[PDB]
């Protein structure tokens, strides 16, 4: 379906392909097409959040937004010349009652298009060995090979943890010397900054309890963004 | 070390007798660019493909199929060396967070399983009895001390190699990787300076170095790109310009903190007289001593005053003047209600650290109330002294220098404890004595105007004052607060009574 | 007490023959399913001639 | 539209008290109640459920937990006048 | 409703008959605590201020205490009472007051009553005893900084405070 015709310039209703006309290719709506090259000219994930369910906060949600998701939405020739990985991995700390599940519920279900893979803390653990483990890497099976195979452009793939300070504690202080909880983390670990280096996740964390956090996993990369939400000011209020 | 034998044209080694080496390890902090490294072998070095093992990735229920695993992964590499004795072509493994699997095998605590012992299968396997040759593994790990050291000895795995933290013009070229792209499209402008950031980045390593490099491009993007559209202009004309500097303030923690000097430093240094610079000078004098003899490795100081004079702040302007790379401030703030084996844990970690580097300096404050101490009736807690007083007496090794500090607003309580007979030096912090070095000292305050200062002026003179800063600050404060005229009324009021 | 252990444990799979043997079984009840519906091709046939 | 599923704790106590590293180490097995608070308020919103909940010694109890939305209301009952009696 | 900050109902517990005028005194004195929160919330370098109240015993103290942060309308003040700390060992004592003040210290700035110091910190004159460790971090915590930017005031109540000259946290 011609979109756009130039002459050699002016835009013309009927024209005449000749030799030297180039055409460029465009993908349909709500098409599966993989067109390839740059023969080309769009996703953008997000189409619709005008304002959700929030106030008080147009600080931090600048602040997520602008660091997290800018990336995304952004040309991406522009920012393969920049020659910048996507920043992922969102952690929440604070009080009690603040919204933070909330806030986390409408970027993955009504911000864009996915369905996240959420547990609600621990569904993970297991009377038997490695298959409560097992059901991490059963979490990023579906969005890792999806990577390899689609390369760089892809729909994004989510994860939600919730009250991950009861699952994750500093190891060596667990549960006496050598830990319950310790191999669970050291996969988690292991595939969030892993030898893979997959660019199309975000992690979702929240805690009342940061601190028990450890250190390991905050650092950037694999979470880089603790963000603090707390009391709200009257305004916001 | 482990790939000259890789290199090498073969006859050479073929005189020689030597295995070549199995394996490697490597470990230190997080965020501090391991796994990268470990790549890139493997990546780039060899010609194969790797398999990569996450760490309990081996790790299944049924009793056999962990260790029926691992052979999996060494079958292909022991056939091809059955086939092919003397080459192959070097099959290499990726263990990750490999402290999991391999622990002291006498540990079951938590574990209550066999399974911690499937390591008896891997390092039987690996040397064995059957030598596997052209085969390379390497480890990864947090935590290198827990590992059963069978298989650290040499031969299994030669290498214990511990990458610390980056130096701070190596942080360069790590800075200067990145950035790389980012100029080569002409979206970096000339103006920043890498320098001057990488002087004022004092632990920033690797991951974290490249956060705000990551943070950069978004905040530098965000302005270009602007409600229900949240459009993305098309405009692409944009660099980051000096938003480096601003979050590196802001945003990232440096991953080992210090950064905050603010709830010690409320006001800077007041420059108020001599004695500030008879101190600092004493200071900038005696932080050399580290830096100059070897045979003085170890450093220590005490500053003496009497109570509510700042030396606790200046102690650490002297410390960042000293700009030395390790510097940390052991406070009871951080520690708290800590019963006296965790309060001497806390300070047990600083200076095991603080050791590793070739140098650091370090400052106690409040020592009166680190170790917990009041008359009525001499008590407090003996072991934090016990401990300390060795700490003072504990040299480094090989000339890692060090400097410390100690701080009391009561020096007369000490030498009965011995503590300062310990220490190399000690020095003495006047408090403020007369009117007219008072008033220099408020009129580079400020907040009291020609009409004020004159008007307290007249009547200081003639007396003689015995003052410290940090009460004089709270004075001026309070009774500034009160009506215009009534001001400095009541601060004379109140020196009355105070200083008397 | 003051005691917390959780703890886990490992499987013991019952011998379910433990050999692909099963499969020839399995070959004549493929060739149940495979031989038989010629006879009745031919057989319909048969009678239609 | 759908219909209310009831849950009935008969002691909350036991089950759930502060996780704030108190009461020895970490509470007494205190994944639980993060699984709990995690699933009641989770980032499901579900709507259709009430869960009564009973104690004799309340104080323990996690202020988490209690806050208004996973529960608001905790009142007392207490012993009555003549009235009731 | 309550809620996890200030209550209403917290203040008649401890005023129940409110503070009623005999004087000039009263006057002064809680005058002279309005001018601390005007100094506080107006000014910058001094983040902190620290006070306490003595009178002799049965000389309402901890009534003015409170009048003075019912009349700061300061968003946030949850009183530090052994009250509600009973039994307690030293440890889990001291826990419970730092929990109160790392609460304070989220909020941009906050009142906080120390009362019955005395009977806070375990007191008796025979051959002296109490607990070293409540001490000690009650008073660095008087010395101590919030992060930049808040602010607070620290009141305490004591009916005396010559032993407290003796003990060195008057300073
Ligand atoms: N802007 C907002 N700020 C704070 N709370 C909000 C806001 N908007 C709505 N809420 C209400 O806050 C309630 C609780 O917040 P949320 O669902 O994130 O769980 P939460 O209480 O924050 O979880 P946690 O107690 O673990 O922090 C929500 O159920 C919602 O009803
Ligand atoms: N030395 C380095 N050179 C270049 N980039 C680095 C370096 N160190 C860290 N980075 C940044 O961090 C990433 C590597 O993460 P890193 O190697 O620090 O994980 P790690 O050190 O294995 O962490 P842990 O030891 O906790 O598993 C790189 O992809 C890059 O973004
Ligand atoms: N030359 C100076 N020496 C010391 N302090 C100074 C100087 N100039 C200004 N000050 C101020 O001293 C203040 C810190 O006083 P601080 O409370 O640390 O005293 P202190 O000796 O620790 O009190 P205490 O003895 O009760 O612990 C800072 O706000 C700082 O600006
Ligand atoms: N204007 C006032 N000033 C002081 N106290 C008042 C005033 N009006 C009433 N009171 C009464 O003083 C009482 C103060 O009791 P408070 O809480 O001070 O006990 P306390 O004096 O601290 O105990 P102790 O004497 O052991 O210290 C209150 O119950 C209050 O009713």
């Amino acid at each position: 379906l011609v979109k756009d015709i130039e002459a050699m310039r002016q835009k013309i209703e009927v024209g005449l392909v000749v030799g030297n006309s180039q055409v460029a290719f465009e993908k349909a709506e709500n098409s599966s097409l993989n067109l390839i090259g740059k023969a080309k000219t769009i996703i953008n994930p997000d189409w619709n959040f005008e304002k959700m369910g929030i106030g008080g906060l147009d600080k931090e949600f600048s602040d997520i937004f602008r660091r997290a998701f800018a990336s995304r939405v952004f040309p991406p020739e522009i920012v393969e010349q920049m020659g910048c990985k996507h920043v992922k991995g969102i952690l929440l700390y604070g009080p009690p009652g603040c919204g933070k599940t909330l806030l986390a519920r409408q970027i993955g279900k009504m911000l864009n298009a996915r369905e996240p893979k959420v547990v609600n803390g621990p569904e993970i653990l297991n009377k038997y060995v490695g298959e409560s483990e097992a059901n991490i890497r059963k979490l990023f099976a579906d969005a890792e090979e999806e990577q390899r195979r689609l390369g760089a452009n892809s729909g994004l793939h989510i994860i939600i943890f919730d009250e991950i300070d009861a699952i994750c504690k500093q190891r060596g202080s667990m549960a006496g010397s050598t830990g319950v909880h310790d191999t669970v983390v050291n996969q988690l670990l292991s595939k969030i900054d892993g030898v893979e280096q997959l660019n199309n996740i975000l992690v979702i964390g929240m805690t009342n309890r940061p601190d028990l956090i450890d250190e390991a996993l905050l650092r950037p990369g694999r979470l880089e963004v603790k963000m603090e939400i707390g009391l709200p000011d009257e305004k916001g209020r | 070390r482990a790939f000259a034998s890789r290199v090498f044209p073969p006859e050479i080694v073929e005189q020689m007798g030597c295995k070549h080496v199995k394996g490697i390890l490597l470990y230190g902090p997080p965020g501090c660019g391991k796994t990268l490294l470990a790549r890139q072998i493997g990546k780039m070095l060899n010609a194969r493909e790797p398999k990569v093992v996450n760490g309990p990735e081996i790790l299944n229920k049924y009793v056999g199929e962990s260790e029926a695993n691992i052979r999996k992964l060494f079958a292909d590499a022991e056939e091809e060396q059955r086939r092919l004795g003397a080459n192959s072509g070097l099959h290499i493994i990726i263990f990750d967070e490999i402290d999991a699997i391999c622990k002291q095998r006498g540990s079951m605590a938590g574990s209550t399983g066999v399974h911690d012992t499937v390591v008896n299968q891997l390092l039987s396997k690996i040397d064995g009895v059957e030598q596997l040759n052209n085969i390379l593994v390497i480890g990864m790990t947090n935590r290198p001390d827990l590992i059963d050291e069978a298989l650290l000895r040499p031969g299994r795995l030669e290498v214990k190699m511990e990458i610390g933290l980056p130096d701070e013009k190596g942080r360069l070229q790590i800075l200067h990787i990145h950035t790389a792209r980012m100029r080569g499209h002409q979206l970096l402008s000339a103006d920043v300076d890498i320098k001057e950031l990488a002087v004022e980045t004092k632990n920033f390593s690797g991951a974290e170095l490249e956060g705000l490099v990551r943070a950069a491009q978004s905040t530098a993007m965000n302005r270009h790109i602007i409600v229900d559209m949240e459009k993305a202009e098309s405009l692409q004309v944009t660099r980051g310009d000096f938003l480096a500097s601003l979050e590196n303030d802001i945003k990232p923690a440096f991953g080992t903190n210090q950064e905050d000097y603010a709830s010690y430093i409320m006001n800077g240094i007041i420059k108020w007289g001599d004695p500030v610079t008879r101190v600092l000078d004493d200071g900038e004098l005696l932080v050399q001593q580290t830096k100059n003899s070897d045979r003085t490795p170890l450093v220590s100081v005490l500053l003496e005053g009497p109570p509510h004079s700042g030396k606790t702040a200046l102690a650490a302007k002297i410390a960042e003047e000293s700009n030395f790379p390790f510097i940390k401030i052991c406070s009871p703030d951080k520690m708290i209600g800590f019963s006296e084996t965790a309060k001497c844990q806390a300070m047990k970690k600083i200076f095991d650290d603080a050791y590793k580097s070739q140098l650091s300096c370090v400052v106690v404050d409040d020592i009166e109330r680190l170790l917990d101490y009041v008359p009525i009736g001499p008590r407090f807690s003996n072991l934090v002294l016990q401990a300390l007083l060795v700490l003072l007496k504990k040299a480094p090794p090989q000339g890692r220098k060090l400097l410390i500090i100690g701080t009391t607003s009561r020096k007369d309580v000490l030498q009965e404890m011995e503590m300062l007979n310990a220490f190399s030096t000690t020095i003495h912090v006047p408090n403020i004595a007369t009117g007219e070095q008072l008033l220099e000292a408020l009129e580079l305050l400020g907040n009291f105007k020609d009409k004020e200062r004159t008007t307290i002026a007249q009547q200081v003179k003639g007396k003689k004052v015995w003052i410290g800063i940090k009460k004089l600050l709270m004075l001026i404060e309070m009774s500034l607060q009160m009506d215009p005229e009534y001001r400095v009324r009541k601060f004379l009021a109140l020196l009355r009574e105070e200083g008397a | 007490m003051a005691e917390d252990a959780d703890m886990r444990n490992e499987l013991e799979e019952m011998q379910r023959r433990a050999d692909q043997l099963a499969d020839e079984s399995l070959e004549s009840t493929r060739r149940m399913l495979q031989l038989v519906e010629e006879s009745k091709d031919a057989g319909i046939r048969t009678l239609v001639m």
